[PDB]
């Protein structure tokens, strides 16, 4: 299960955040700042995997904005990367040429998609079209 | 002993750099930003940084920090004075201090930086004098810099000889939450805008307590200034000998003298405020302002800042005179009064809501600050006696001066 | 800018 | 881009040359490595317009160390420009020659420097004085061979007070790096001549003129009296550094003045208003002023004895100034202003800065320790702060109470009952250990000392080494004082710290305590529960040798950091 | 007129002190 | 009611941090004013603005009751906004989620599939220790339904409840029975995840869940055979998440049984060679299969295939592939330890790699691969790595070296020399906690004391700023002063120890400013013990103890006072309690 997911920009600004662990607000902010500093203080050949606080912090950003995750040391590492790629593809398909500008303005849609896709740090739908159809049906309800 | 004077920005980019000694590599500026971020995030941030054996002592400007790298045991006071002089020169030359002029006025900025300091030792700091040798829109340097008088360019001619003075008062009061005033200091400010023909030698004369005692008139209203700081034009020896304030006024507005003495009188405004803040239910602001100043004086633009709750919403104000508005940006009640006659009494009754959920952390009690500014009122009682304007050619001067009384560090501690 | 670029460019 | 810029710079049109120079300057300032085009701009150097000459000189100075080989094509241009009729052009050429960090270029610049040393133009003289110092810093041997020391010495005794100040500053900089051999010191006549031009020096020249006197050591009171009389007018300067320099000079000269004469009293009386004025400087200079006051406070504390109201920290004061304000108040704290200090500390304890709160607590504790007349007031303030129910404030109050009890525990038995139930659940090692030590040493006014130690014995084997040692000491003291209610407690502590305790120091202490208990419990009362001597408080006053040396280094980095100049320079 | 107090003319010296 | 896009543009228009804070406060003032009026029309915009401000770093404590009120509302947009606010700004420690239980129960029986799904997702994301107690009955009701879109949500809610309440797993056993035949991939994945969570929580359901191993094997075989599918097929791999879940379940099942391992042996063998690892999904599947094979009692051929796959992946230039291979090798350290020695060169080379994670994995593999025969050979490599290690890896390397020396040290003399070298080179990197372990190890060894004492004396005179090394040297001096100096009662020939340098060193350490109050205490204890251990320098440490009895430290002052009292009143009884402490494991 993913302990937390944080979408942070290259400049350090965070565009998305979803933590599955009940932590204090000050503690959560400190953890986010430390993760941003570590990711921002990492090269392009770091393997996209960091063992921070006994958590497999996987960083894989496909654009200026980077992506982060917190997976416990009990599952495979490539699974997190595959899940991140699938989520990015689903968001791009739902939005259509998703860029950084649409992420800030359309944060609610991204949060709804993440909730409908991953719940409690675990996956909810393995397919990529069923989740999109469900999201579209929920949005069309008004 | 600065090694390289550089101008940074809010994003860490160095707007402009000017090495003076070259003993420090230009790449050390990159570590200044992470060091400043670490110091600020840990509470150890200071204007004087230190990148190993190189010290980065600089101040924060309006938009960028003027950081000057140094490696040896250079005088920090000298570096601060040079930075202040550079800021003043930039303000005099450029009406705004922002990144818009740094990237647009580099042609004159580089020349000014090169001419001002050589080898880490500044030589010229007068904006008026420097404007005759470095321009953004070059002849030989003026003889004023070479001559002793480097603050009054010779040959200045005007149709009229009018000098405008400004006796600005700064009423600073530090009143504790118990109702007693701890720090009550009034700092005089004699700012004059001299506009005459030639190079007159002004002979300032006031009713100083020391001067009256020396002359034998130590029985009338005499100003007892604990600290008197004359400008560069004022001769220190003349003042030290027999309290003779003789100096050549500059061309323009400048600070000639700045008196600073303690005040033992009652506050001009007495503020009686109460906080009937219910436990997450409501709040009451029984603020009453009593003017202890003379009735003949009116405090123009009275602004008594009352710090209200940060999370307070839906507030109601029941005042008597003056418009009261709550600014969410500042999180306080702005008791704005246009005209406040002396001896007036304004009563206010605030009432605002509070959320049921308590705040996560304490916010503190900011002090209540009043912004009273009553012109034509000299609290210290110091009055200008004479101004000896002497010129070799010979002319009849028409000096002018005005007394302005305002509130300086007049903060009131909250309960 | 660098923000208007697509996350994956597909 | 690069080719187009090179073509524009290699053109015969001045309108394109100026634009190319501006673009090159902007690219270098914009962060573009334009050092590859240094040879191209070398040809377009001898220009009549001063606007392009300055930019070319700046580019060469910024591109001198990068391409020293390509800089060999500028010596002739510099020599030609060193004779221009315009003083500005000559000054710019002299400044550019000294700014070029080229080993093979400074050798040929000796002749232009010698020619411009005796320049009639004061700007030319100042430029030559600066260039001589720059060359000496770059190459001391070359400067010594050129014989510029004699010319620099004669500069101070000439006209042009700005040029004289510049020459004095250059000589001081050269002697600063010199090994003190062949110093440029002057007799009283030179000091009088410098003082004569001191009143005509500029704002920057005043510092240079006053720095020379910082090295001269007066030998007679008459000379010291004259120096003090001449430096007295410097206290009325609008410049903050000038006032600080004058104060430092007066402090240095006071080492030879006689306190019997009235000159010392007049100097002391005329210095407090200067300190008050300097305390109202900019926030950046506030830290420097506080450091200077702290350095001078430990030497002559009788000057600012009555300056206490101005030491109060303002609401908008910076953190670096707020922290120094507490230290200044503690240094100037006395029984006369004890109530004011306590009131200020009470107001400073209601803020939200954890570091500020800790600093205020430490200052209050130091003031209480220094002055025993306000011990009761400090104890009451600490009790009120503890009752304030603040975790950090509670830890600070516990630490302050523990520190006070070790120093003045004779009349500290009236607060043990209040501290008996003061939310002992705090896990701060600095507060829990202090509370345990207070309970062990003050286990007489608390009837439930054994019960309180029971809660702290649950995790004694894994709490901490210092905490475990303090708990063991408290248990031993309780057993020695009252062994009826702590007979089994002592045995349990010995078993837990001797069998289940793997700490070497802790294990040794437990074994020693067990041996003492099993050898002579009666002797343990006179051995363990003995009357310790008076605790020697850590004096905050600096050593007299460092204070005398720190007196000469005033306004520099060695004074702000409170460290010797050789312990911080690299 | 002018806010902050109208400007007033200043004397030349202490005529009562010679 | 300002729009979300307008608020985002206004926030982006702020440049300075103070200006951004002022704009945020200005917006929050209007938001609070609208909330205090009980606004219900533009409540969604206010909720979105508050959520954006909270995400941007502004407090949102006052906006807690509004989210609860909007949760029990009827508008779909308002309900979604309330659910988002509860998921973001609501947590177990908030203490305001207790009232949300009634709203969740009311929305749990809602006919709409979106409101109920949103409520279930919110409950799963913000499950509390008490909310699941009053919501367990409703969760089980939805788990037995035939709604494919709700089956996954019910499984996730049950898994979250089991994680929060491990004692509630008994109510889920009869609900998940006969649920492995779901056609939908999401339902099957949720069922597999729930079964794995139940197996990992308690072992009582392992026997009940071990009977379905043939069904899981058949499902995995069918998924592998059906390699083409429009949905769940990414990069040529069909249902990578389902395959990963199946591999994890197979690894977690039958790890200590032969029937379970034998049943899934054919599937593991087929997947170990019939999988394409060109893409990242294939590499992840291969790594999961290798981990499952290593964690289960598989056949020798499966182990050989896993070893070959790990060796092939170790040479991959991809940083992620190298990290996965290092993690697999570290996991398969105890199991197949003999076959792991073939990658010693790769492990050594990985320490010099430019990847922090790769370097850490290589160091961990080297530490875990240290045996009783390669310890001497690997000691030089470990020392070289520690000497040229990163600042954050020096302490970890020293700790690993100390652990390896204490575990499989070839000899006491070699182990002692290695520990001394680590202490001398570690400096400020050795943790203070290792000091008690080193002291215990020194006390246990009673055969090598003269050489160790001489080495400690030599290494302590040169430097004293190392707190752990200084403490170790002080403890060694206090324990073996009688052996460090032999026959030093009076003046003798010039030797390394003269009975006076040790006292001067101890006094300097006690009075040195580089003391943390722990090394000073050890030095004081050593000085006190040297009164009986050493008799040549007598009546000299008593003056220092008396002078040191007025120290600022309360504990140090008490120790000095006790030492002075013992020296001045119990001179004959001083040696009666200076016996050597017992040595234990």
């Amino acid at each position: 299960m993913i302990h937390f997911i944080l979408l942070f920009s290259r400049q350090g600004k965070l565009r998305l955040q979803k933590w599955y662990i009940t932590l204090p607000d000050k503690e959560r902010k400190k953890i986010t700042r430390e993760i941003v500093q570590i990711i921002l203080s990492r090269g392009h050949r770091t393997s996209s995997f960091v063992d921070w606080k006994e958590l497999k912090l996987v960083y894989k950003r496909y654009a200026s904005l980077y992506f982060c995750c917190a997976i416990e040391n009990q599952d495979n590492e490539l699974l997190t990367l595959e899940i991140v790629h699938r989520y990015v593809e689903l968001l791009d398909k739902y939005f259509g040429n998703v860029c950084e500008l649409d992420i800030i303005f359309n944060f609610e849609k991204a949060y709804f998609i993440l909730d409908e896709f991953i719940i409690g740090g675990e996956i909810q739908e393995t397919s990529k079209k069923i989740a999109v159809k469900a999201i579209e049906d929920s949005d069309m309800l008004q | 002993s600065a090694s390289a004077v550089y101008v940074l920005d809010l994003k860490g980019k160095v707007l402009i750099c000017r090495n003076y000694r070259g003993d420090v590599d230009m790449s050390e500026v990159e570590h200044f930003m992470p060091i400043l971020m670490e110091k600020e995030e840990e509470g150890m941030l200071s204007p004087i940084l230190a990148h190993g054996g190189v010290r980065f002592m600089w101040i924060k400007h309006n938009n960028l920090y003027l950081v000057a790298t140094s490696k040896k045991n250079a005088c920090v006071s000298l570096v601060f004075s040079f930075l202040y002089k550079v800021v003043q020169v930039f303000s005099e030359y450029f009406k705004e201090l922002e990144e818009e002029s740094i990237r647009d006025n580099f042609v004159i900025i580089y020349e000014l930086l090169d001419e001002l300091m050589d080898f880490g030792y500044p030589q010229t700091t007068d904006s008026k004098i420097l404007q005759e040798y470095i321009t953004q829109e070059a002849p030989r340097p003026p003889a004023t810099v070479t001559n002793a008088v480097s603050w009054r360019s010779e040959g200045i001619k005007y149709r009229k000889n009018e000098v405008f003075l400004d006796v600005i008062e700064a009423v600073n009061l530090l009143v504790s939450a118990n109702g007693n005033v701890l720090r009550s200091e009034i700092v005089g400010s004699i700012k004059m805008r001299v506009f005459l023909s030639g190079m007159p030698e002004l002979r300032l004369g006031l009713n100083d307590k020391v001067l009256f005692d020396n002359t034998g008139r130590g029985k009338s209203k005499s100003v007892e200034l604990e600290d008197v700081k004359f400008h560069q034009c004022v001769r220190l020896s003349r003042f030290e000998n027999d309290r003779t304030i003789s100096f050549i006024p500059p061309d323009g507005e400048f600070e000639l003298m700045s008196y600073r003495l303690n005040t033992h009188v009652k506050p001009l405004i007495w503020i009686e405020s109460v906080i009937e803040k219910h436990s997450h239910s409501r709040i009451e602001y029984m603020v009453k302002a009593k003017s202890q100043f003379k009735r003949r004086s009116t405090a123009n633009n009275v602004e008594i800042h009352i710090p209200v709750p940060n999370d307070a919403d839906s507030p109601k104000f029941k005042t008597t005179v003056g418009s009261v508005k709550w600014v969410p940006e500042n999180s306080e009640i702005v008791w704005s009064v246009k005209s406040f006659p002396g001896g007036k009494e304004y009563l206010m009754r605030a009432h605002f809501g509070l959320p049921s959920v308590e705040a996560e952390d304490k916010e503190g009690k900011p002090p209540i600050s009043v912004k009273f500014e009553i012109p034509y009122f000299t609290t210290s009682g110091i009055q200008v006696r004479y101004l000896k304007i002497i010129e070799k050619s010979g002319y009849q001067a028409l000096p002018w001066v005005r007394y302005i009384t305002q509130n300086g560090d007049y903060q009131l501690r909250t309960q | 800018k660098g923000e208007n670029t697509s996350l994956l460019h597909p | 881009e690069i080719f187009e810029l090179k073509a524009e710079l290699n053109s015969d049109k001045k309108e394109k040359k100026k634009e190319a120079v501006k673009k090159v300057i902007a690219s270098m300032t914009v962060g573009k490595d334009v050092s590859a085009l240094f040879p191209d701009v070398v040809n377009c150097m001898q220009t009549d317009n001063l606007e392009l000459k300055k930019l070319v000189y700046l580019y060469l100075m910024n591109y001198a160390k990068s391409q020293p080989d390509m800089a060999i094509m500028a010596v002739n241009t510099f020599v030609k420009d060193c004779e221009d009729p315009n003083p500005l052009i000559r000054a710019l050429a002299v400044r550019t020659m000294g700014c070029i960090r080229v080993d093979k270029i400074t050798e040929y610049l000796c002749e232009p420097l010698r020619k411009c040393l005796k320049d009639e133009d004061p700007y030319v003289r100042k430029t030559a004085a600066v260039c001589v110092a720059k060359l000496h810093d770059i190459n001391a041997q070359l400067v010594e061979d050129q014989g510029f020391l004699d010319t620099l010495k004669d500069l101070i005794s000439d006209s042009n007070p700005m040029v004289v100040a510049n020459a004095v500053a250059a000589l001081s900089e050269i002697a600063e790096s010199h090994p003190s051999s062949n110093l440029l010191d002057l007799n009283p006549q030179s000091i009088n001549k410098l003082l004569t031009a001191l009143n005509e020096c500029t704002e920057w020249g005043q510092i240079f003129i006053l720095d020379c006197l910082a090295n001269y050591m007066p030998k007679d009171d008459r000379e010291a009296q004259s120096i003090c009389e001449r430096v007295t007018p410097r206290l009325s300067h609008a410049n903050s550094a000038v006032v600080l320099s004058a104060v430092k000079v007066l402090m240095k000269f006071m080492e030879m003045l006689s306190k019997d004469l009235d000159y010392y009293g007049t100097l002391l009386k005329k210095l407090a208003p200067p300190l008050v004025t300097l305390l109202s400087a900019e926030p950046e200079l506030q830290y420097v002023a506080l450091r200077n006051i702290n350095l001078i406070v430990q030497k002559r504390p009788e000057i600012l004895k009555h300056e206490m109201k101005v030491f109060f920290v303002k609401y908008n004061d910076p953190i670096y100034v707020k922290l120094e304000k507490l230290d200044i108040m503690i240094r100037l704290a006395s029984q006369a202003n004890i109530a004011q200090v306590l009131a200020e500390l009470r107001e400073y304890a209601t803020e939200v800065d954890v570091d500020f709160v800790r600093k205020a607590v430490r200052a209050i504790g130091r003031c209480a320790i220094k002055v025993e007349q306000s011990a009761e007031r400090c104890v009451s303030t600490l009790l009120d702060l503890i009752q304030t129910k603040v975790n950090y404030v509670v830890q600070e109050a516990i630490v302050v109470i523990k520190d006070i009890f070790r120093k003045y525990p004779n009349k500290y038995e009236s607060v043990i009952a209040t501290l008996c139930e003061n939310l002992d659940s705090l896990d701060e090692p600095e507060a829990r250990a202090a509370m345990i030590w207070i309970v062990g040493e003050y286990a007489e006014r608390i009837d439930n000392a054994d019960e309180l130690l029971e809660s702290f014995l649950e995790g004694f084997h894994d709490k901490s080494t210092q905490v475990q040692l303090q708990l063991l000491t408290a248990i031993v003291k309780l057993f020695l004082k009252k062994p009826t209610e702590t007979q089994e407690l002592v045995q349990q502590v010995l078993s837990l710290a001797t069998q289940d305790s793997d700490n070497p120091d802790l294990r040794d202490r437990g074994y020693i305590y067990w041996r003492l208990l099993s050898t002579d419990p009666v002797a343990a009362k006179e051995v363990v529960l003995a009357e310790k001597p008076l605790i020697s408080e850590e004096t905050d006053l600096i050593e007299p040798t460092l204070l005398d040396e720190l007196i000469c280094y005033i306004g520099t980095l060695a004074s702000v950091y409170h460290k010797p100049p050789s312990a911080f320079v690299e | 007129d002018r806010k902050g107090g109208s400007y007033s003319q200043a004397a030349g010296s202490d005529s009562a002190q010679s | 009611p300002i729009r979300l896009r307008e608020l985002i543009r206004t926030i982006r228009t702020a440049r300075t941090q103070a200006e951004e804070r002022e704009m945020i406060q200005k917006e929050c003032a209007a938001i609070r004013s609208s909330f205090r009026e009980e606004d219900n029309t533009y409540r969604c915009r206010n909720v979105a603005k508050l959520l954006y401000m909270h995400m941007l770093g502004y407090p949102a404590h006052f906006g807690q009751l509004e989210c609860l009120k909007l949760i029990a509302s009827q508008k779909f947009t308002d309900k979604r906004i309330g659910y988002l606010g509860a998921m973001l700004l609501l947590d177990e420690r908030q203490d305001v989620h207790l009232l949300m239980t009634n709203c969740i129960k009311n929305d749990l029986n809602h006919s709409t599939q979106f409101v109920q799904g949103l409520a279930l997702c919110t409950l799963g994301c913000m499950g509390s220790s008490e909310m699941c107690r009053d919501l367990a009955g409703e969760v089980e009701k939805l788990l037995k339904t035939s709604n494919s879109y709700l089956r996954k949500k019910a499984a996730l809610c049950a898994v979250h409840v089991i994680r929060k309440v491990p004692e509630l797993m008994e109510m889920f056993l009869p609900a998940t029975k006969n649920l492995l035949n779901e056609k939908n991939h999401g339902v099957l994945h949720t069922s597999v995840v729930l079964l794995t969570e139940m197996c990992e929580r308690s072992p009582d359901m392992l026997a009940h869940f071990r009977k379905l191993v043939p069904q899981l094997v058949r499902i995995l075989k069918n998924l592998i055979m059906s390699g083409y599918s429009p949905e769940h097929d990414v990069s040529g791999i069909s249902d990578p998440f389902l395959q990963v879940r199946i591999l994890r379940l197979l690894r977690i099942l039958g790890r200590n049984d032969d029937d379970s391992s034998e049943a899934m042996n054919d599937i593991l063998a087929q997947v170990a060679t019939n999988t394409e690892t060109s893409k990242n999904v294939g590499n992840a599947i291969l790594y999961e299969t290798v981990l499952t094979i290593m964690d289960i009692k598989s056949e020798s051929g499966l182990r050989v295939l896993a070893i070959n796959i790990l060796g092939r992946f170790l040479l991959n230039n991809d940083k992620n592939i190298r990290y996965v291979a290092l993690t697999s090798l570290l996991k398969t350290v105890q199991t197949d330890h003999n076959a792991v020695q073939r990658h010693r060169s790769t492990i050594v080379d990985c320490l010099k790699d430019l990847d922090v994670s790769i370097k850490r994995r290589a160091m961990e593999l080297s530490f875990a691969l240290v045996n009783g025969n390669n310890i001497r050979g690997m000691m030089k490599e470990l020392l070289y790595f520690l000497d040229s290690c990163e600042p954050e890896f020096k302490a970890d390397c020293a700790s690993g070296i100390f652990l390896a020396a204490e575990k499989y040290a070839p000899s006491k003399r070699w182990h002692i020399d290695t520990i001394m070298r680590v202490l001398t080179t570690a400096g400020s990197y050795v943790r203070d906690d290792a000091v008690p372990n080193l002291i215990q190890l020194i006390t246990n060894s009673v055969e090598m004391h003269a050489y160790t004492v001489q080495r400690l004396y030599k290494a302590i005179l040169g430097d004293y700023s190392q707190q752990p090394l200084v403490q170790v040297a002080a403890w060694c001096i206090g324990e073996y002063g009688d052996l460090l100096v032999s026959g030093q009662c009076e003046e003798e020939e010039p030797i390394q120890v003269t009975e006076d340098e040790v006292l001067d060193i101890l006094e300097s350490v006690l009075i040195s400013n580089m003391s943390t109050s722990v090394t000073r205490g050890y030095a004081l204890t050593a000085i006190m013990k040297l009164s009986t251990r050493f008799t040549c320098t007598v009546n000299r440490i008593k003056k220092v103890v008396s002078i040191y009895g007025s120290s600022i430290d309360v504990e140090l002052q008490q120790r000095a006072v006790e030492y002075n009292a013992l020296f001045k009143k119990y001179d004959h009884m001083r040696s009666a309690l200076l016996e050597r402490m017992p040595v234990m494991e």
